[PDB]
């Protein structure tokens, strides 16, 4: 009994008559490439991608962006062609390249990455650590504006916060400084959220440091709502992630519901959903910059919980489910002696009536 | 720990350093025992751990030997976050 193949059968297209006149894969590498090309297409039969959780596969993106920067392409193409002409025709670069001596100027690369491609890498790096799922819940914002967050670890020492980097609570015991560039017509709102580590409510976060109504680059001049609170992870649970967000606002907005007491040590006072917050201010607020850092328990934390929050410090561990044993049988057949010890309740003799 | 006289001051202060994980906000050093179901042996285990912490602290010649097997990734990640911290500009 044969069924009818549904649509394309993988090799159907090639003509087996006269095999000598078909080109071949002479290279193992070519084969490799064509193979992966095939592995990426959506076949009509049960496949690896299907059962292994492709993260929903196709998703129709809710894009809340800052609109794509307007550029004429012919200008770019020409200027680039010319830059290439100038760069290649130089005998210095040829002599240097042949002898394996050259260096690429990392700072300028950082500048170009920032200017063009970087804002796209940001998107998928945020996607990686899931800065989207927990905050905007369906929605992707492309990080248009460059965001530099930094903690001062000494008089001369600056700790950078890059998206995805690991930082210690010690350096986060102090307030950060921020760099981004805007003229003054500007109106900004900046946010620092702890995306996991909420003890009572798994779907809720902790606003650490919230700032509102900022002209240009002036951070001191923006009205602050939540004064700065150093990250307070738990000893057990590893590697929380912290998100720095930027929003443009059109008219200066003031919101009393969001306002918090000045010292504000209590934890239930800080309970947050980026979702609801952005629902409240949605029309006037457009998401802009993104920078996040990953942090795990460190010595300074004990000082926090006791001194600030007047609370005992929680310690968590890792529990792996007890190894599965089949039902014990009255006469285990053909089993080692130690079989008896798999169903052992506890290790201690028990003399029952004795 | 601060109130216990039966331990000398150097012992007091160094048992408060290595063990700071089991110290309590009331200044309490907390020991836990489980295995036996006869509380006698549990007491013996706690008193033994206590004698071992006091012994290891009281012996000044202990070099606290570091294993590179569990801490290699820690040293690598530490160096790597050190290369980012290494940026030198006066801030604040």
């Amino acid at each position: 009994r044969r069924a009818a193949p549904l649509g394309p059968m993988p090799n159907e297209d090639i003509d087996v008559s006269d095999l000598e006149r078909l080109k071949k894969y002479r290279s193992f590498d070519r084969y490799r490439r064509r193979a992966e090309q095939e592995a990426r297409k959506p076949h009509w039969w049960r496949t690896y991608r299907e059962h292994f959780g492709e993260e929903s596969g196709p998703k129709d993106r809710v894009d809340i962006g800052l609109p794509p920067p307007k550029v004429s392409r012919t200008q770019q193409l020409l200027e680039r062609k010319q830059a290439l002409r100038e760069l290649r025709a130089n005998v210095e670069e040829e002599r240097a390249a042949r002898l394996q001596t050259a260096r690429i100027p990392l700072e300028a690369v950082r500048a170009e990455w920032e200017r063009t491609c970087g804002p796209y890498h940001k998107q998928r790096l945020a996607e990686y650590c899931g800065l989207y799922r927990d905050l905007f819940h369906g929605a992707t914002f492309v990080p248009r504006v460059p965001l530099h967050v930094a903690y001062a670890v000494g008089e001369d020492d600056l700790m950078p916060v890059y998206h995805g980097n690991e930082v210690t609570p010690t350096e986060a015991a102090q307030a950060p400084e921020v760099t981004y560039e805007a003229d003054e017509g500007s109106l900004w709102t900046l946010l620092l959220t702890n995306l996991d580590g909420h003890l009572l409510e798994p779907d809720a976060e902790y606003v650490h440091w919230l700032v509102t109504n900022i002209p240009g680059n002036r951070v001191t001049e923006g009205q602050e709502t939540c004064p700065y609170l150093p990250p307070f992870p738990a000893r057990g649970s590893g590697f929380h992630r912290f998100a720095f967000l930027l929003f443009k606002q059109d008219k200066r907005i003031d919101f009393s519901g969001d306002t918090r007491p000045s010292p504000c040590y209590q934890l239930a006072q800080r309970t947050f959903h980026t979702f609801d917050f952005y629902k409240k201010h949605q029309d006037a607020m457009t998401p802009a910059g993104l920078a996040f850092f990953q942090c795990r328990w460190d010595d300074s934390v004990t000082r926090v919980f006791h001194q600030l929050l007047d609370m005992r410090e929680p310690v968590f561990e890792f529990v792996r489910p007890p190894p599965y044993h089949p039902k014990q049988k009255r006469f285990p057949h053909r089993q080692p002696l130690r079989y008896l010890d798999r169903y052992r309740d506890s290790h201690e003799p028990t003399y029952g009536i004795y | 720990l601060a109130s216990a006289d039966w331990i000398a001051e150097p012992v007091r202060l160094k048992l408060a350093v290595k063990h700071k994980n089991r110290i309590n906000r009331s200044g309490e050093l907390i020991l836990t025992s489980e295995c036996s179901r006869y509380q006698f042996r549990n007491l013996a285990d706690c008193l033994q751990k206590l004698r071992d912490m006091i012994a290891e602290a009281s012996q000044p010649x202990x070099x606290x030997x570091x294993x590179x097997x569990x801490l290699r990734r820690s040293r690598i990640e530490n160096m790597n976050r050190e290369r980012l911290r290494k940026k030198r500009i006066s801030s604040a």
